[PDB]
C-alpha cells in the first residue's frame, strides 16, 4: 500500500511537471509579446499558479506517504529487537523504567556535582 | 611541599579525564543482578569523581595561595640559553643501592643459567 | 614419504645423516651466542640510564634458539613512551631482530653490532618520546624525520628529528638527537620579542611582526628533571600560557 | 531537455528583449510570492612576505643610492653569518609582476676582482647562476650565493 | 576564571545531550565536546607543568625530598620482592629434597 | 529489513529535492539577469544557471521514479529510543575519548588455567575457518595449534594468557603432530616473511591490562591471510597485512 | 663490474649505484664512488654523482641514502607546483639546519569569488609553508598563517593577529608521494577557506548594525577557517555549523546541542534541508540567524507533539502539520512572534477537496483560542503551545 501510493502518484508527478513547464512557457511567451510588439489570441491561457500549486501538493502527498512508511518500518525492526505475553510486556517495560531510573540518577548526579 | 602538592594536581587531573573515560565505557557496556552492579559501579565512579574535583580544588587554593617570595621572574626568563649533608645521604642512598642492585644482578644471572640449563636438559631429554 | 612421493630434499635429502661433535659445537655456540647478547645488554643497562632498558627472557628455549622482549622505555611516561619494542632470536650463528615497524635485520655474533643497534633504537626513542608527548600536551606536530639527511655525517646510527609547534601559535621548539651528537633542542621565539634582531625599512607594517623568528637554542645542560622526558615536558610548560 | 524543453524555447527565444526580466517577473511573481510567501528576512605584497621568510644570514634593503622607484626594485642585503662577508651588496634587481621575468643581478667586477677567493667566489656563484633553473626566486639567488662561498671557502 | 569550574562545565556538557527530558546530531556534539574537554584538560596539565617547573627552577628542595623518597620506596620494594622470592624458593627446596628419594 | 529502510530514507530525501530545485528553476527567473560586466558574460551567466538547474530537475525526478523500483505504551517507545541514542552517544564518546587518553604514568603472572582454556575456546568459537587445538606438553604453558583453511598451519606459544611466539608452517609441512615441534622453521622463504610479520603483529598488538583482546586481535588479524596468493599489493605487481587496515602489501613494496 | 643498486623503496625509480675502485698505493683499501640512477627493459634516464661531503658502518654511504631518501621526495611536489603554474620558492634549508620545505609565495587567486575578498584574502595570507611528515615519509602539511582576522570566537583565540591552520595530506599507497592529487585537494580547501571568507567577512561588516536582538540571541564561537560554528538559544545551547563542501560545491550546515539546557535534539532539524537550501540560495548569515530566532520558538512547540499526528516539512515558515491524514494545518511563521495557521487540505484556489481531502468541520476553534479558511493567524507564540494539545 505505501509502495503502491508511492508508485501510483509517480505518473502523476510527471505528467504534473510537464504541465506546468508548458503552462509556464506559454505565459511567458503570452507576457513577452504583449511586453513587445506581438499580436497573441487571449485564448484559455491556464494560470501558472494554479498548476505549481497542484505539484506542491503531489509532492507533499508523496512525502507524507513515504514518511509513514519509514516511520513504520523503523519501528518494526525496533520491535523485532527487543511465557504469556502480558508478563512478557511487563519485563520489557520494567527493564526500560530500571533503565530509565539508571539515567536519571546519573543525569541528576552529574548536574549537582558541578553546576 | 608545594612542588608536591603540585604533581599531586597534576595526578589528579591526569586521572579525571581516566574516570571520565571510564564512566563512558560503562554507560556504553550498559545495554538494557548486574543491573544493581553497573548502577553501583556508576554510582561509586561518580562519587570518587567529585571527591577528586574537591581535591583538585583543593590542591588549586592551595598553590594559589602560596606564592611564595621567590618568584618575581615570569615566564621565559628561566630558560637557560647559550648566550650539604643532603648531598651526603644522598650519596650514602646511592652507594646502598648500587650494592643491592650489583646482588640483585648476580641473582638474576644465576636465575637466568638455572632456567636455561634446566630448558637445555628438559629439551635435549626427549 | 616413498610412498606418498617426498621431494629430493625436502622430507628426504640426508634424513638424518650429523653427528655428536656436530651438534655439541653447535649447542656451545648458542651458548656463547646467548651469554654475549645477555652480557651486552646488562652492560646496556648499568652504563647507559638516560631513556631505559628492559629484557624478558622467554620461559621455553631450544638447544640452538633463544628469544628476548626489549623494550625501550622512559623512566616516568612508560604509558605513553611505548613505540620502540623488540625481539630478538638468538640462534646458533645470528641474531636475528624484529622491530615494531616492520622491519628485520639480521646481526652478527660480534657485541659491537648489538651495542651500536641498542644505541641506534634508544636514540631513536629520544625522538619518538618527544612525538608521543607533544601528542598528549596537545602541542601541534609540524615536522618528523626518523632518519635526517641534513646536518654533520652521523655516527653508527642516523639522526632524528622532530619539530612541534605551542598550541597558542608563536612558540614552537624542535629537536635532533644522534648516537654521537645528540640532545640539539632549539625554541624558536616569535618576532618583536627578541629585540636584538636587525630590523629592515622595507618592512613598513606591524602585522610581520608576529611570525616566529630568531630560532634561539637552548642548553639541555644545567638543566631540571631527570630524564629526558622530563626536561621536555618542564621546557613545554616554560613556554605555556601563564594560568598562574 | 526532456519535460523541459518548451520553458527553455522560451526564455532562448527571448534573451536581448529590453523588456525581458519584467516579463518574467509579471507572470513569476505572484504565485510564488503567494505559496512560499513573502520574501527574505608600494612594495609588493610577495616580496614583502619573501623577506619576512628569509634566513636570518640575509638582511635584506631597499637601494636608494641608484635610479630606482621607476622600474623595478632594488636590494642590497648583506652576507652576515660564520661564513664569509666578501661584497655584501650583490645588488639585485627584482621587476614587477613577480611571478615572471626573474630577477636579475647587477653584476659588479670591480669588487670582485684584485682578490683570488672574490674572483673565485664570482665564477662559482656565476656558475651556479647558469646552472640555476628558469623563473628563480629570490631566495634562489640567495642561497646560491651563500653554497657558492661555501664551495670557495671549501676548496681553498 | 577557575578553569576547574570551566573543566567541570565542560564535563557537565558532555553529558548535556543524553540527560534530558539522527545520528549526524549526537556525532557533532560530541565531538565538540569531547574536544573542548580535551583541550581544557591539557592546558589545565599545561598549568600545573609551569607551577612544577618554577617551584623546581626557585625551590629545588622539595624535589630531592621527593627524590629520597622515591629511592626508599623502591628499596622497600625491592627487599620485599626477594624476602617473597626467598620464601618459594626455600618451599620449593623442601620440595625437592623430598623427592629424589628412593 | 534494514536495505528497506535506507530506499525509503534516500526517497524521503530526492522528493525534498525535487520540490527544492522546481523552486529554484522558477526563483532564479524571476530575478532575472544581472549585469556581470559584460554583454556576452550576462547573458551567458544567465543560460548557464537556468540550465544547470533545469538539468538539476530532470536528476532528481529520475532518482525518484529509480528509487520506486528499489523500494504505557509511548513511554516503551521513548525507552527504546533513549536507549538506542545511549548507546550510539556513548559509543561515539568511548572511541573519541579513548583514542585521545592524557594518561602518563601508572604509579601515581598467575591465572587459573581453566580461564584461559575458555578463552581459547570463546575464540574458536568464531571465525570458523580457524581451528585451534590445545595442548600443553611443557607445563602450565599452553601451545596452539592454529590451522587456517589449506593455507596456514601457525604455532602460537603461550606462557600465560599471553602471546610469545609464533612460527606459522604450510599445511602441507609437518608440524610433527606429537611431543608439537616448537622449535623449526618452514623451509619456505614466503611463510618465514609471514612468521615475521606475525611477530611484529605480536609486538603491535600489546594491551598492557587486559590479556583477552589482544588474542582476539591476533586471531582476527591471522584470519586475515586467508586469501594469500590471491588478492593484488595494491601498491605493487602480484605478505603483509596492515594492522587496523585488513588489507594486503608486500613487505618490499611498503609497510 | 663490482657495484651495488641501492634501490629506494619508499620513492621508487630512483637507484643509487656503488661503485668500488682499487686504490694503487695501497693494496689493502678500497675507494667508492656515488652515482644518483633513475628508471622509467628498464631504461635509465639520467645520471649524476655526488662527489664532496669500528670501521664497517661506512657512516657515507647510510648518509647519502637517508639525504636521497628525505629529499627525492620534495622534487615531484616542486614538478608539479611548477606544471599547475603555482609560483613556489626552490627546497630551502629551513632555520633548524636540518629540514626541508616548499614556501608558497601566491596561490591561483580563484574561481566564483569576489574581486575585493580576493584582494582581501591575498592581503592576509603571510606564509604557506609545506613540510613532509609521518612514517615512510609521505604525509604533507601545509601550515597557513593569516592575519587581520575578521570576528573571534569564545575559546582562547583572541591572541596576537596571528591564526596558524595545519592542512594535512596523505596520498594513497600508489600514486607516489609527490602527484596531482595533493596539490589539487590544498586547492579545493583554499577555494573552500575563500568561499566561507566571503560570509565571514559579510558578518563581520554587518556586526557593528544589528537588529539589537539577534546580538543577544546568537554569538560566534569558534573560526578555523574551514568551519564557523555559532551558537544560539535563550542558554546558548543550540549550534549551527557553516562549511563549503568541495565535492558537492555547495554550503553544508551541521546542527547540534552544546549546552547544559535544551530539548533532546537541536529543535531545528526538521527544517534542515529547506535551510540548507535557503543558504545555498543567498549565502548571508544574518538572515539565518534572523529566520532561526523567529522559527524557534513555534518549532519547540510542534515538535513535542505526539507521534497520529505527522510534521511534513514544507519550504521555511511553512511546516505542515496532518493529524493521520485526514486532516492537514499550515504554519505560516512571521516575524514580531506571530503564526497563521490555515484550515489544511483546503486549497487556496478553486474550492475543491486535495488528495486527502476530508474539511475539517469545527475551524471557529482557532478563533476561540485567540469558506472561512483564509486566515487564522495573530497567535503570540502562546496558542502556538496551547492549541497544539487543545486541537
Amino acid at each position: 500500500d505505501p509502495v503502491q501510493r508511492y508508485k501510483m502518484l509517480i505518473p502523476q508527478l510527471k505528467e504534473s511537471l510537464q504541465t506546468l513547464m508548458k503552462v509556464a512557457a506559454q505565459n511567458l511567451i503570452q507576457n513577452t509579446n504583449i511586453d513587445n510588439g506581438q499580436k497573441s489570441s487571449d485564448g484559455p491561457i491556464q494560470r501558472f499558479d494554479k498548476c505549481l500549486e497542484e505539484f506542491y501538493a503531489l509532492c507533499d502527498q508523496l512525502e507524507l506517504c513515504l514518511r509513514l512508511a519509514h516511520e513504520c518500518l523503523s519501528q518494526s525492526c525496533d520491535s523485532a529487537k527487543h511465557l504469556p505475553y502480558p508478563q512478557y510486556l511487563a519485563v520489557i517495560k520494567a527493564q526500560i523504567s530500571c533503565a530509565k531510573d539508571i539515567h536519571t540518577a546519573l543525569l541528576d548526579c552529574a548536574n549537582k556535582v558541578t553546576g | 611541599n608545594t612542588a608536591s602538592l603540585c604533581r599531586i594536581g597534576q595526578e589528579t587531573v591526569q586521572d579525571i579525564v581516566y574516570r571520565t573515560m571510564e564512566i563512558f565505557q560503562l554507560l556504553r557496556n550498559m545495554q538494557l543482578g548486574t543491573y544493581q552492579d553497573r548502577l553501583t559501579k556508576l554510582q561509586d565512579n561518580l562519587r570518587q569523581l567529585s571527591v577528586l574535583f574537591r581535591k583538585l580544588r583543593l590542591v588549586y587554593d592551595k598553590c594559589n595561595e602560596n606564592c611564595g617570595g621567590m618568584d618575581p621572574i615570569p615566564v621565559e626568563q628561566l630558560i637557560p640559553y647559550v648566550e650539604s649533608e643532603e648531598r651526603r645521604e644522598i650519596a650514602e642512598v646511592n652507594k646502598k643501592l648500587k650494592q643491592k642492585n650489583q646482588q640483585l644482578k648476580q641473582i638474576m644471572d644465576q636465575l637466568r643459567n638455572l632456567i636455561w640449563d634446566i630448558n637445555a636438559m628438559l629439551a635435549m631429554r626427549n | 614419504s616413498g610412498p606418498q612421493a617426498f621431494d629430493k630434499n625436502e622430507i628426504n635429502s640426508l634424513q638424518s645423516s650429523e653427528g655428536l661433535l656436530e651438534k655439541i659445537i653447535k649447542q656451545a655456540k648458542h651458548i656463547f651466542l646467548r651469554s654475549r647478547a645477555a652480557a651486552t645488554i646488562d652492560s646496556l643497562a648499568s652504563r647507559i640510564e638516560d631513556p631505559q632498558i628492559q629484557a624478558h627472557w622467554s620461559n621455553i628455549n631450544d638447544v640452538y634458539e633463544s628469544s628476548v622482549k626489549v623494550l625501550i622505555t622512559s623512566q616516568g611516561y612508560e604509558q605513553i613512551c611505548k613505540s620502540i619494542q623488540l625481539q630478538l632470536n638468538i640462534g646458533v650463528e645470528q641474531i636475528r631482530v624484529v622491530h615494531r615497524d616492520g622491519r628485520v635485520i639480521t646481526l652478527s655474533y660480534q657485541e659491537q653490532e648489538l651495542q651500536d643497534f641498542l644505541l641506534s633504537q634508544m636514540s631513536q626513542h629520544q625522538v619518538h618520546a618527544v612525538q608521543q608527548l607533544a601528542k598528549v600536551m596537545g602541542w601541534q606536530v609540524l615536522s618528523f624525520s626518523n632518519h635526517v639527511g641534513l646536518g654533520p655525517i652521523e655516527s653508527i646510527g642516523n639522526a632524528s628529528a622532530i619539530t612541534v609547534a605551542s598550541p597558542s601559535g608563536d612558540y614552537a621548539i624542535s629537536v635532533r638527537n644522534g648516537p654521537e651528537s645528540g640532545s640539539k633542542i632549539m625554541v624558536q621565539f616569535p618576532r618583536n620579542q627578541c629585540k636584538d634582531l636587525p630590523k629592515s625599512d622595507v618592512l613598513q607594517d606591524n602585522k610581520w611582526s608576529h611570525l616566529r623568528g630568531p630560532f634561539k637554542e637552548v642548553q639541555w645542560n644545567k638543566m631540571e628533571g631527570r630524564n629526558f622526558v622530563y626536561k621536555m615536558e618542564l621546557l613545554m610548560s616554560a613556554l605555556s600560557p601563564c594560568l598562574l | 531537455q526532456y519535460l523541459c524543453q518548451p520553458l527553455l524555447d522560451a526564455v532562448l527565444a527571448n534573451i536581448r528583449s529590453p523588456v525581458f526580466n519584467h516579463s518574467l517577473y509579471r507572470t513569476f511573481v505572484p504565485a510564488m510570492t503567494a505559496i512560499h510567501g513573502p520574501p527574505i528576512t608600494s612594495i609588493p605584497s610577495v616580496l614583502q612576505g619573501e623577506v619576512a621568510r628569509l634566513d636570518p644570514k640575509f638582511l635584506v634593503n631597499l637601494d636608494p643610492s641608484h635610479c630606482s622607484n621607476n622600474g623595478t626594485v632594488h636590494l642590497i642585503c648583506k652576507l652576515d653569518d660564520k661564513d664569509l662577508p666578501s661584497v655584501p651588496p650583490l645588488e639585485l634587481s627584482v621587476p614587477a609582476d613577480y611571478p615572471a621575468q626573474s630577477p636579475l643581478w647587477i653584476d659588479r667586477q670591480w669588487q670582485y676582482d684584485a682578490n683570488p677567493f672574490l674572483q673565485s667566489v664570482h665564477r662559482c656563484m656565476t656558475s651556479r647562476l647558469l646552472q640555476l633553473p628558469d623563473k628563480h626566486s629570490v631566495t634562489a639567488l640567495l642561497n646560491t650565493w651563500a653554497q657558492s662561498v661555501h664551495q670557495a671557502c671549501l676548496s681553498a | 576564571s577557575t578553569l576547574v569550574d570551566e573543566l567541570e562545565s565542560s564535563f557537565e556538557a558532555c553529558f548535556a545531550s543524553l540527560v534530558s527530558q539522527d545520528q549526524e546530531e549526537i556525532r557533532t556534539g560530541v565531538d565538540q565536546c569531547i574536544q573542548k574537554f580535551l583541550d581544557i584538560a591539557r592546558q589545565t596539565e599545561c598549568f600545573f607543568l609551569q607551577k612544577r617547573l618554577q617551584l623546581s627552577v626557585q625551590k629545588p628542595e622539595q624535589v630531592i625530598k621527593e627524590d629520597v623518597s622515591e629511592l626508599r620506596n623502591e628499596l622497600q620494594r625491592k627487599d620485599a620482592l626477594v624476602q617473597k622470592h626467598l620464601t618459594k624458593l626455600r618451599h620449593w627446596q623442601q620440595v625437592l629434597e623430598d623427592i629424589n628419594v628412593q | 529489513v534494514s536495505v528497506n529502510l535506507e530506499a525509503f530514507s534516500q526517497a524521503i530525501s530526492a522528493i525534498q529535492a525535487l520540490r527544492s530545485s522546481v523552486s529554484r528553476v522558477f526563483d532564479c527567473l524571476k530575478d532575472g539577469m544581472r549585469n556581470k560586466e559584460t554583454l556576452e558574460g550576462r547573458e551567458k551567466a544567465f543560460i548557464a544557471h537556468f540550465q544547470d538547474n533545469l538539468h538539476s530537475v530532470n536528476r532528481d525526478l529520475n532518482e525518484l521514479e529509480r528509487l520506486s523500483n528499489l523500494v504505557l505504551y509511548s513511554q516503551l517507545l521513548q525507552a527504546y529510543k533513549w536507549s538506542n541514542k545511549l548507546q550510539y552517544h556513548a559509543g561515539l564518546a568511548s572511541g573519541l575519548l579513548n583514542q585521545q587518553s592524557l594518561k602518563r604514568s601508572a604509579n601515581q603472572l598467575v591465572l587459573p588455567p581453566q580461564y584461559v582454556d575458555d578463552v581459547i575456546s570463546r575464540i574458536d568459537r568464531m571465525f570458523p575457518e580457524m581451528s585451534i587445538h590445545l595442548s600443553r606438553p611443557n607445563g602450565t604453558s599452553a601451545m596452539l595449534l592454529v590451522t587456517l583453511g589449506k593455507v596456514l598451519k601457525v604455532i602460537v606459544v603461550m606462557r600465560s594468557l599471553f602471546i610469545d611466539r609464533t612460527i606459522v608452517k604450510g599445511y602441507n609441512e609437518n608440524v610433527y603432530t606429537e611431543d608439537l615441534d616448537i622449535w623449526s622453521k618452514s623451509n619456505y622463504q614466503v611463510f618465514q616473511k609471514v612468521t615475521d610479520h606475525a611477530t611484529t603483529a605480536l609486538l603491535h598488538y600489546q594491551l598492557p591490562q587486559m590479556p583477552d583482546v589482544v588474542v582476539r586481535s591476533f586471531m582476527t588479524w591471522l584470519r586475515s591471510y586467508i586469501k594469500l596468493f590471491q588478492a593484488p599489493c595494491q601498491r605493487c605487481g602480484k605478505t603483509w597485512r596492515d594492522f587496523r587496515t585488513l588489507e594486503a602489501f608486500h613487505d618490499t613494496c611498503r609497510q | 663490474k663490482n657495484k651495488l643498486f641501492i634501490k629506494l623503496t619508499r620513492l621508487p625509480q630512483y637507484y643509487i649505484v656503488v661503485e668500488m675502485l682499487e686504490v694503487p698505493n695501497k693494496p689493502t683499501q678500497l675507494s667508492y664512488k656515488y652515482y644518483f640512477m633513475s628508471v622509467n627493459p628498464a631504461m635509465a634516464l639520467l645520471l649524476q654523482q655526488f662527489k664532496e661531503n669500528m670501521c664497517a658502518f661506512n657512516k657515507v654511504l647510510a648518509h647519502f641514502v637517508a639525504m636521497c631518501d628525505t629529499n627525492m621526495p620534495f622534487v615531484g611536489l616542486r614538478l608539479e607546483l611548477s606544471n599547475l603554474e603555482i609560483p613556489h620558492q626552490g627546497v630551502q634549508v629551513e632555520g633548524d639546519g636540518f629540514s626541508h620545505a616548499i614556501r608558497l609565495l601566491k596561490i591561483p587567486p580563484c574561481k566564483g569569488i569576489t574581486e575585493e575578498t580576493q584582494k582581501a584574502l591575498d592581503r592576509s595570507l603571510l606564509d604557506c609553508t609545506f613540510r613532509l611528515q609521518g612514517r615512510n615519509n609521505r604525509t604533507w602539511v601545509a601550515e597557513l598563517v593569516f592575519a587581520n582576522c575578521p570576528l573571534n570566537g569564545t575559546s582562547t583565540r583572541e591572541q596576537g593577529p596571528s591564526r596558524h591552520v595545519y592542512l594535512t595530506y596523505e596520498n594513497l599507497l600508489s600514486e607516489p608521494v609527490g602527484g596531482r592529487k595533493v596539490v589539487e585537494m590544498f586547492l579545493n580547501d583554499w577555494n573552500s577557506i575563500a568561499r566561507l571568507y566571503e560570509c565571514v567577512l559579510e558578518f563581520a561588516r554587518s556586526l557593528p548594525d544589528i537588529p539589537a536582538h539577534l546580538n543577544i540571541f546568537s554569538e560566534v564561537r569558534v573560526y578555523n577557517y574551514r568551519k564557523l560554528i555559532l551558537c544560539y538559544g535563550t542558554t546558548k545551547g543550540s549550534s549551527i555549523s557553516i562549511q563549503w563542501n568541495s565535492i558537492h560545491q555547495k554550503f553544508h550546515i551541521s546542527l547540534g546541542t552544546v549546552g547544559p539546557n535544551s530539548g533532546c535534539s537541536n529543535c531545528h532539524n526538521t527544517i534542515l534541508h529547506q535551510l540548507q537550501e535557503m543558504f545555498n540560495k543567498t549565502p548571508n548569515v544574518v538572515q539565518l540567524l534572523q529566520v532561526l530566532f523567529d522559527t524557534q520558538a513555534p518549532l519547540n512547540a510542534i515538535n513535542k507533539l505526539p507521534t497520529c499526528f505527522s510534521i511534513l516539512p514544507q519550504s521555511s515558515t511553512h511546516i505542515r502539520l496532518a493529524f493521520r491524514n485526514m486532516y492537514c494545518i499550515d504554519i505560516y511563521c512571521r516575524s514580531r512572534g506571530v503564526v497563521a495557521i490555515r484550515d489544511g487540505a483546503y486549497s487556496l484556489f478553486d474550492n475543491s477537496k486535495l488528495v486527502e481531502g476530508f474539511y475539517p468541520a469545527p475551524g471557529l476553534k482557532t478563533f476561540l483560542n485567540m469558506p472561512g479558511l483564509v486566515p487564522g493567524l495573530a497567535g503570540s507564540y502562546l496558542c502556538s503551545p496551547l492549541e497544539r494539545f487543545l486541537g
